[PDB]
């Protein structure tokens, strides 16, 4: 994050430091039986593992899985919407598989600010972290390096999905379901009124930007010079 | 995930850190919009156990514990009215969950029912709902005796008027036009952005692995460059569309915040 | 003795599968309500051709495609036969063999694209005779052979409709199964437009 | 592709009437050819036999015949001789392979009859085939379809004796030729 | 070569000026709100709550 | 109105459709603006003679 922010000190916040895509292993190729007799090598298939695959000249990277959708006897591979291959039938065993893009998502750190401490809590967005101290699943992704607490406080760093993280005491980063506010039930009754008997006058600050810097770019001197 | 394309893209410059920065800006702006509109209550207000608000009936708009979502009947109706991870596109979840927003509105509603406009000013001071309605009639110019002499009739009118909203929402289609239009516009933008990939963009073929495979790297570089410039142009167009539409929705969200303040929290003399 | 080609006469464009989505395809199709030339001979092949035939006694036999059919240049000679269907580039009807292939209402669609011959067929339980009722069906059981010539003759060897495909976009609705339940013709009508 | 019925054909053909087999509508596993250890020569021109198992061709020809040892060197572009001029000629831009192996165990007994052409009024064009058995007129006087003075029968038999020298024993030759135009293809 | 450089630098300048226009629209909304506050809250007393 | 140019333009994609959609949205928005500003009265009122 110090690199992607171009600084040696980053303020308290959550910064999308990079992106994380599970890399494919043991790419596979398949081509129908060589019944009429150059030739094309073919190998066995896999399941539930992000793999680069070649099915009948169609190259793609994903997790192949069993699919309940039935093709018609002539259809080879299917596209659900927006011209994206979503299903494909293998030419050897005549079986339909569903393709899902193997997990990918932004990796963003949560830091309380450098001068406060050097601790960080990694958040891998929308990744069910069965794969790469305590690993806590949240509806906004996976949190690595942040203790989960049961009590709730006001939101400090917005993680997402109703969850915020903050640096608190020993001296750890904690993630919690943010508290909307204090709870009170004002005592209503059909013959009860609450009348103020005193008052406080209060001055508050409202800050509003009204202008920008009047920049002027010489088009020709910038483009050519 | 093509390395040679990665290098040819790298040589263009800082366009993508810029696009990511714009998108993350509008992303956090959305959370700011929701929080600004709904989080105007200091502390969530529970409504009293027995509802005897001077003959007025708030069962429809008040939260029902029986529902798992813990949102009011009309809110569930509105949710049902609308009908709301491919290649590099991700949709980040909103910071405030739908349940949290329902809780915000329940707090605001309980506060305005029990304490009138006092809770917006400061500490929530409770008045019997009839007397508060008399306050508000004094606000609009009608003397307060008009309410008390006609309290049952006014209660019946309010109850039947709330009843009409349920029919209007449940039966009349496209009641939630603006919100459905927002959803459709966002779906349209993402869909056309994904469709642009299939576009040839003047190269020999759209699919990048194929253009890599059947040409020499010196020649393939030019076709890959055409694909990159076209895709980058489409993505830049999507980002600028998002920026402008986010500005428009920010204006609407500011209007909603102002109406929440000036009308829910207090009575307003601004006609219409 | 013409007769309007009704809705029927649409085929699956490509191999792909689509579930409960509307798609737009741009290739040769048979126009909606286009008066096909019912024959009761000689037939040209300006472009891809929809051939639809009804025979109670299955009198009609295979199609003798040919660019010239003067024995000077290679023919296509689709024929069919109880045991098998035989098609050769080279019986009673006659007129450098390149390739031979043997394998196994009556909708038939034949088209030649970049030298590839494509066949689309369908079988229907017809109940009204002498009219093709407006309805929807398609399949792509085909045989591909790289001829690379522009066929211009049919000479089918008891009446068959024949219509000519044209390159106009269609909007095809897709069922949950992936079959093409319905379609509309873009340039047929302003409403369909 | 039927490379087996070309290479393991029980009987071959005389070089003057060389046999041509057109390969079409099939998948050719060329590895069977170059992984075999029973060939004397496997000269390919303008094409890599180890690199066409993921390649397609618009046209494939297979030419098989029988010659003798010192004549295998004539089955190549830009060659001259009895075989190259009067029997089988390859073009200068030949794209294909010349495969040959000794066939003394098959084409030599002490009962096959292999022939070759002696004379011709002009050299053969590439891939031309002359099977005419008309009397060659070498002089001014015209033959009357009969052999005589300055008149010779154009075909001779090979003297394939099992005790011949290596260069005089028979060699079976297969000539695969390829074409790759911007046109449909059926041999992959 | 100068054509490639011109096209790239022109695209960068164009996206810069477009983002500047959008940011200026945001600032104009903020300045109009500030003028409304200065007119309704400094030049007078405002009843519209919060 | 040149077909050779139009066929090349097809490759670029949905750019023309996007531009047409944006412009027609601006167009309908203008009518919405005038309607919102001026159509505040349910029924036309005539001043007495
Ligand atoms: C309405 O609210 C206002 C709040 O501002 C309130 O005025 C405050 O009254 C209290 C009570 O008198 C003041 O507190 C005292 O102020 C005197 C100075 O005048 C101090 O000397 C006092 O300190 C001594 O007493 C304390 C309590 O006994 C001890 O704890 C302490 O150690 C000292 O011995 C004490 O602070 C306060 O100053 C004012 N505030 C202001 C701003 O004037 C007002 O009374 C309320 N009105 C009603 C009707 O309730
Ligand atoms: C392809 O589309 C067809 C038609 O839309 C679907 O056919 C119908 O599917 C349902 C649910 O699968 C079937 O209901 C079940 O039928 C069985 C007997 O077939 C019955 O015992 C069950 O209690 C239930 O009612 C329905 O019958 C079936 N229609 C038929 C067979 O004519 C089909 O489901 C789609 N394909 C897939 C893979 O979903
Ligand atoms: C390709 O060859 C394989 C090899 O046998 C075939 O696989 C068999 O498929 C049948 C179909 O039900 C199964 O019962 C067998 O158990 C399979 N055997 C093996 C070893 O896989 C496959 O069907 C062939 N496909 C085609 C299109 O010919
Ligand atoms: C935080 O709250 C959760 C509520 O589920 C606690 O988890 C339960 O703990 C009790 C007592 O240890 C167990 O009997 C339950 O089986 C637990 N339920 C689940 C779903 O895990 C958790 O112990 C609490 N942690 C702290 C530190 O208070
Ligand atoms: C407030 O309105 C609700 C909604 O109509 C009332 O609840 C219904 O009352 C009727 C009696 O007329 C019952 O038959 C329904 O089952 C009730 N529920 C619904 C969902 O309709 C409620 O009674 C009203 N408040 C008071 C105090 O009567
Ligand atoms: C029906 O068609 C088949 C074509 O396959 C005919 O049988 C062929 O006859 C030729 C001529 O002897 C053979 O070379 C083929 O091997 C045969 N093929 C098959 C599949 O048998 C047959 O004569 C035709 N007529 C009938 C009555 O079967
Ligand atoms: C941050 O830490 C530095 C010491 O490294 C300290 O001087 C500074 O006051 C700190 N900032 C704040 C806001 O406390
Ligand atoms: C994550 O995956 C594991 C196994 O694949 C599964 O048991 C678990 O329920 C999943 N959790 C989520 C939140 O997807
Ligand atoms: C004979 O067929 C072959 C292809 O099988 C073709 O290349 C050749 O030109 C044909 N001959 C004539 C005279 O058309
Ligand atoms: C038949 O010929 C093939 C070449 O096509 C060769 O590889 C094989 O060994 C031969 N069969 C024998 C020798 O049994």
């Amino acid at each position: 994050t110090k690199c992607t922010l171009k600084s040696f000190t980053v303020e308290k916040g959550i910064y999308q430091t990079s992106n994380f895509r599970v890399q494919p292993t043991e790419s596979i190729v398949r081509f129908p039986n060589i019944t009429n007799l150059g030739p094309k090598k073919s190998t066995n298939l896999v399941k539930n593992k992000c793999v680069n695959f070649n099915f009948n000249g169609l190259t793609g990277t994903g997790v192949l899985t069993e699919s309940n959708k039935k093709f018609l006897p002539f259809q080879q591979f299917g596209r659900d919407i927006a011209d994206t291959t979503d299903a494909v039938r293998d030419p050897q065993t005549l079986e339909i598989l569903d393709i899902t893009p193997c997990s990918f998502g932004g990796v963003s750190v949560i830091t309380p600010g450098t001068n406060t401490s050097n601790q960080v809590a990694v958040l891998y967005q929308d990744v069910n972290c069965t794969e790469v101290s305590n690993v806590f699943q949240t509806r906004a992704g996976c949190l690595i390096g942040a203790e989960h607490v049961n009590n709730s406080y006001e939101c400090d760093i917005p993680i997402g999905a109703g969850i915020c993280a903050s640096y608190q005491t020993s001296q750890s980063i904690i993630a919690y379901t943010m508290s909307l506010g204090a709870e009170n039930s004002v005592a209503y009754s059909n013959n009860s009124i609450a009348i103020p008997t005193n008052f406080t006058i209060s001055v508050t600050t409202e800050i509003l930007p009204v202008s920008m810097t009047k920049t002027s770019v010489d088009c020709t001197m910038y483009i050519c010079g | 995930d093509s390395t040679e394309c990665s290098n040819l893209l790298l040589q263009y410059g800082s366009f993508c850190t810029q696009l990511n920065r714009a998108l993350t800006g509008i992303a956090v702006e959305q959370d700011k919009n929701t929080q600004e509109v709904f989080a105007q209550v200091k502390q969530i207000y529970k409504t009293p156990p027995i509802k005897d608000f001077g003959g007025f009936n708030f069962s429809q708009i008040l939260p029902d514990p029986s529902k798992p979502s813990k949102r009011s009947f009309i809110e569930d109706l509105l949710f049902n009215k609308v009908t709301l991870k491919f290649n590099g596109l991700t949709v980040l979840p909103p910071l405030l969950t739908d349940e949290m927003i329902a809780q915000y509105t329940s707090a605001l509603l309980a506060g305005t029912i029990t304490s009138g406009w006092t809770f917006g000013a400061g500490a929530a001071l409770q008045i019997p709902f009839a007397m508060q309605m008399a306050y508000r009639f004094n606000g609009i110019g009608v003397t307060q005796n008009v309410l008390y002499e006609n309290q049952k009739l006014i209660a019946n009118q309010f109850n039947s008027a709330i009843g009409k909203i349920q029919d209007s929402l449940s039966s009349t289609a496209s009641a939630l036009g603006k919100l459905q239009d927002v959803v459709n516009q966002n779906a349209q933008a993402l869909n056309t952005l994904v469709k642009q990939l299939s576009s040839n963009f003047g190269a020999i073929s759209s699919v990048l692995n194929d253009i890599l495979s059947r040409l020499d790297p010196p020649e393939a570089e030019v076709q890959i460059d055409r694909l990159i410039t076209g895709r980058l142009q489409s993505l830049q167009t999507y980002v600028t569309q998002q920026l402008i539409r986010a500005a428009e929705i920010r204006a609407s969200a500011n209007l909603a915040a102002t109406k929440m303040s000036e009308c829910v929290l207090g009575q307003s003399k601004r006609v219409d | 003795a013409y007769t309007n080609s009704f809705t029927r006469g649409v085929y699956y464009p490509d191999k792909v599968f689509r579930s409960s989505v509307l798609h737009s395809t741009q290739d040769l199709f048979l126009p909606f309500f286009s008066n096909v030339t019912w024959f009761h001979p000689v037939l040209p092949f300006n472009d891809g051709v929809y051939f639809a035939s009804t025979e109670k006694s299955n009198i009609i036999r295979g199609w003798i495609f040919g660019t010239t059919l003067d024995s000077k240049t290679q023919s296509l000679l689709i024929v069919n036969n109880a045991t098998n269907v035989v098609i050769k580039v080279c019986f009673r009807v006659y007129s450098n063999c390149t390739f031979e292939y043997v394998s196994q209402l009556r909708e038939f669609v034949f088209k030649n694209i970049d030298g590839y011959f494509k066949i689309y067929s369908k079988h229907t339980p017809i109940n009204l005779v002498r009219d093709l009722p407006q309805g929807f069906s398609a399949l792509e059981p085909l045989v591909d052979l790289p001829i690379g010539i522009n066929i211009t003759r049919f000479q089918t060897l008891a009446a068959y409709y024949v219509g000519y495909l044209q390159p106009r976009t269609f909007l095809l609705k897709y069922n949950e199964n992936g079959t093409i339940t319905d379609a509309v013709d873009c340039a047929l009508d302003p409403l369909s437009e | 592709c039927p490379f087996g019925e070309v290479f393991n054909a029980t009987r071959f053909a005389s070089v003057y009437a060389w046999n041509r087999k057109r390969i079409s509508n099939c998948v050719a596993d060329y590895s069977v050819l170059y992984n075999s250890a029973s060939f004397s020569t496997f000269k390919c021109y303008g094409v890599s036999p180890t690199k066409l198992n993921d390649l397609c061709f618009t046209n494939v020809y297979a030419d098989s015949f029988v010659i003798r040892g010192d004549e295998v060197r004539q089955i190549a572009p830009g060659q001259t001789g009895k075989i190259a001029d009067y029997n089988y000629k390859l073009p200068d831009d030949f794209t294909g392979c010349v495969i040959a192996w000794n066939s003394n165990n098959l084409d030599s007994k002490v009962n096959y009859n292999y022939l070759y052409r002696l004379f011709r009024k002009s050299n053969l064009k590439p891939f031309e085939r002359d099977i005419s058995t008309e009397i060659y007129q070498a002089g001014s006087t015209p033959c009357n379809g009969v052999e005589g003075f300055n008149c010779y029968f154009p075909l001779q038999s090979y003297g394939f004796q099992p005790t011949n020298g290596v260069g005089y024993q028979p060699y079976r030759v297969v000539v695969l030729s390829f074409e790759l135009l911007h046109a449909p293809a059926t041999v992959c």
